[PDB]
């Protein structure tokens, strides 16, 4: 779930 | 030679990967694949001791990794990292600390609470509030910026220091 947002956030 | 097995955890976007790379390779990556869990090694000196850091930069994903489990079973210290401009990442810290307590079956795991991105003006998680949290855990709290390298060495080296203390 690091995998997807990445540089952003969630 | 003495090895320190560390695990960098935290919500996505907080800067786990940037902190590790700017420690291991002394540069600030603009973008580092969201999907990538990888371990990083390097020989450093901490308080005049030449040792080897073996760091797992976690990705948090479902697919089974024997290595991840290897780092959870044998990892000695942890960085619980959030961004000071990301309130939701600070609210996520407890979940990771509870996980870690589960893996070691101990409320006393050497840990360091890190607020990354101290170079940014927009600050929603203030120092005292992060100091309140670190004090309720019993752990050091360190302010870092993987961008300008501020606090980057202290965060990891304080973790190694918490590991030495637990080791006696
Ligand atoms: N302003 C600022 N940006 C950062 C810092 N550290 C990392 N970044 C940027 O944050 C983004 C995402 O962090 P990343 O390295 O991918 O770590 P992740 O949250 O574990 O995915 C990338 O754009 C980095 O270049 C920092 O300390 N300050
Ligand atoms: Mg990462």
């Amino acid at each position: 779930l690091y995998d997807v947002a990445g540089s952003d956030k969630y | 030679m003495t090895e320190y097995k560390l695990v960098v955890v935290g919500a996505v976007g907080v800067g786990k990967s940037a902190l590790t790379i700017q420690l291991i390779q002394n540069h600030f990556v603009d973008e580092y694949d969201p999907t990538i869990e990888d371990s990083y090694r390097k020989q450093v000196v901490i308080d005049g001791e030449t040792c080897l850091l073996d760091i797992l930069d976690t990705a948090g994903q479902e697919e089974y990794s024997a290595m991840r489990d290897q780092y959870m079973r044998t990892g000695e210290g942890f960085l619980c990292v959030f961004a000071i401009n990301n309130t939701k990442s600070f609210e996520d810290i407890h979940h990771y600390r509870e996980q870690i307590k589960r893996v070691k079956d101990s409320e006393d795991v050497p840990m360091v609470l890190v607020g990354n991105k101290c170079d940014l003006p927009s600050r929603t998680v203030d120092t005292k509030q992060a100091q309140d949290l670190a004090r309720s855990y019993g752990i050091p709290f360190i302010e870092t910026s993987a961008k300008t390298r501020q606090g980057v060495d202290d965060a990891f080296y304080t973790l190694v220091r918490e590991i030495r203390k637990h080791k006696e």
